[PDB]
């Protein structure tokens, strides 16, 4: 099982960008993905999250503003952020977290995230 | 789910540790229901193991024997009889769920247990609910010691036994459902949702495959279509593989970041000063406001070897315990916990509390009856915090503000701070070793109100300290350093 992010990159303020999470490899394991934000200088915080059974959490700052959802196929999720602002700067990383414990079913470790800079 | 389901307007729960029955059903007749709380956290009120040795500690309660309602704080029929009082008047009751496991894997065979049922511990043998060895991890755990090794390792955390209670096989639906079966009469019964305890013990999923099976709330009490309130207990406080967010999709989540980190700026500790403050909330890390269940202290860390260690504050330090206590109950950030407590015989040795496993005020085991004194205080070695004048009209003010938002805040850039909830409340506290003396903007009203943290309005007049608000919104605050309480809270309610 391997975690893929993708999307990062520079907009102005107002822009979109669609960020994209997969933890791929092995369709028996079932995980629930959740982004955090570390701007320099702030912690990791959590932003955006989605369960499998299709349950959002959105933090009050990007309410309205960014839409998360399953992705093409389990196991994976997009992370839509639209009317981007520049406190929305920093880099951008997806936990899968696993839903189930099953034999070879790896417990996911922090990635390298993706940048995200607004202006 | 996330929703409290309190009766609309009552805005906090009380925790009220290892409080009989029949006591908590005429506390919420002759105080909570009156002065507004929203609902009552009980102990456990499944049978459990006696612990002989040490005698009768508070944590037998979470060692399960059966799903019978039947233990130290009652039995069935008294159970019943407190969730319909309480109910009526108003005020909910939210059950502490023990779902994970049974009792210790050490504990003796036999009748040794709250209601007189039979288990076998050492063969897995739980014949009154009925469980088997089948129904247990002990095949899935990869340490030696069959106990956790190591908090980065997510299985271990999840399948290994927690302190050597026997851990159960969440995964198996025989198992989720002896488990929905009991919460779904408690549901009958009246109860309006759960904390589920030691969740970070569990998966994710498991715990939802349990939720899924619940029935929604009893239609003599609550609208139709209510989903029980959910608040999982997750202890992180951050540098461990398990995260608070993995649960979010369940239900509401125990931050106990929020005690912490605000025990640890009330006292001043590690270059903290209270105007830091100042975007407290998801501002300093936390997770979203409408996911959290927060409180300063609960029955475990009031013991000092918790979550956030000697930082935690508890009545033990009640100066300091009220301004925190006041300061999250004028906050939005979350749904609030306030703790009701006991007074144990602490015994110290090399610095510690070798008697902290001490259980509730008893009579050769049998838990004392709540006595009520005339200043309203209580008797028989119960703290009642939630008594305290302070306290209880600070859970009045976060009712009258409820859904105003964060305003006017000040501070004199070290340890004094204001801040107010729309026009409805305003709050201010002095916790620098000088005099506050500050003209504040309150955003509230011109008129005389009553100061409720030292002080009641009663009938026009107040019986504490009277603030005079001018129109434009500005009064004059003058608190010393060395008050009774060193803070001051007006609202919509108290003014004359």
């Amino acid at each position: 099982v391997q975690l893929v992010e993708s999307g990062g990159g520079t907009v102005p303020a107002g822009g979109s960008l669609r960020l994209s999470c997969a933890a791929s490899g092995n369709t028996l394991c079932t995980y629930d993905m959740s982004w955090y934000r570390r701007a320099p200088g702030k912690g990791r915080d959590f932003v955006s999250g989605i369960d499998n059974d299709g349950t959002t959490t959105y933090v009050d700052s990007v309410a309205g503003r960014f839409t998360i959802s399953q992705g093409n196929a389990k196991n994976t999720a997009y992370l839509q952020m639209d009317s981007l602002k520049p406190d929305d700067t920093a880099m951008y990383y997806c936990k899968p977290s696993l839903r189930y414990g099953l034999p070879g079913c790896p417990i996911i470790p922090w990635g390298q995230g993706t940048q995200v800079t607004v202006s | 789910q996330y929703a409290p389901q309190t009766q609309s307007g009552r805005t906090s729960i009380v925790h009220l540790f290892e409080w009989r029955w029949v006591d908590i059903a005429l506390e919420c007749e002759r105080y909570l229901g009156p002065k507004g709380f929203g609902g009552v956290q009980v102990s456990p009120p499944n049978e459990n193991i006696v612990v002989t040795n040490p005698s009768r500690p508070w944590w037998e309660r979470y060692q399960p024997v059966s799903y019978k309602l039947c233990t130290r704080s009652g039995n069935e029929n008294e159970f019943r009889d407190m969730v319909t009082r309480c109910n009526n008047v108003g005020v909910r009751i939210y059950v502490d769920a023990v779902i994970n496991h049974m009792c210790g894997s050490g504990a003796a065979a036999g009748t040794g247990t709250t209601c007189g049922s039979y288990c076998n511990p050492g063969s897995r043998e739980f014949p009154a609910v009925p469980y088997s060895a089948w129904d247990f991890n002990d095949g899935k755990c990869k340490t030696a010691s069959g106990g956790i090794e190591s908090y980065n390792d997510p299985y271990q955390v999840r399948d290994c036994q927690l302190v050597g209670l026997l851990d159960l096989a969440l995964e198996k639906d025989y198992v989720r459902s002896m488990i929905a079966d009991y919460l779904n009469k408690l549901i009958d019964i009246g109860v309006a949702g759960f904390r589920i305890d030691a969740s970070k013990h569990m998966w994710p999923g498991d715990i939802k495959a349990v939720l899924d099976k619940l029935h929604n709330l009893n239609t003599n009490w609550f609208p139709a279509g209510s989903r029980p309130f959910i608040f999982q207990e997750v202890i992180d406080l951050g540098g461990e593989a398990i995260k608070s967010s993995e649960y979010f999709g369940n239900g509401r989540v125990t931050e106990f970041k929020y005690g912490a980190k605000l025990g640890t700026v009330v006292r001043k500790w590690s270059g903290e000063k209270m105007s830091y403050l100042k975007n407290w909330g998801e501002g300093w890390g936390f997770m979203p406001s409408d996911r959290a269940l927060v409180f300063v202290d609960n029955h475990d860390n009031q013991r000092g070897h918790g979550a956030g260690g000697s930082s935690i504050l508890t009545f033990w330090d009640a100066r300091l315990y009220k301004i925190a206590v006041g300061f999250m109950l004028a906050h939005p950030y979350g749904f609030t916990r306030v703790m009701s407590s006991y007074r144990w015989a602490r015994n110290f040795v090399n610095g510690e509390d070798v008697n902290d496993w001490i259980g509730p005020p008893n009579n050769n085991g049998v838990i004392k009856e709540v006595t009520i004194n005339a200043d309203t205080t209580c008797g028989n070695d119960w703290v009642c915090e939630h008594r305290w004048r302070e306290i209880r009209n600070m859970v009045w003010f976060r009712n009258v503000v409820d859904g105003q938002p964060f305003a006017n805040w000040w501070d004199n850039g070290s340890n004094q701070v204001a801040f107010g909830r729309g026009n409805r409340g305003f709050i201010v506290f002095n916790n620098d070793d000088w005099q506050l003396s500050s003209t504040l903007q309150t955003g509230l009203p011109g008129g005389t109100y009553c100061d409720v943290i030292s002080g009641d309005k009663v009938g026009n007049s107040c019986t504490g300290i009277k603030v005079y608000v001018s129109s434009d919104g500005t009064a004059q605050f003058s608190i010393s350093n060395s008050a009774e309480d060193p803070f001051i809270a007006i609202h919509a309610e108290s003014k004359l």
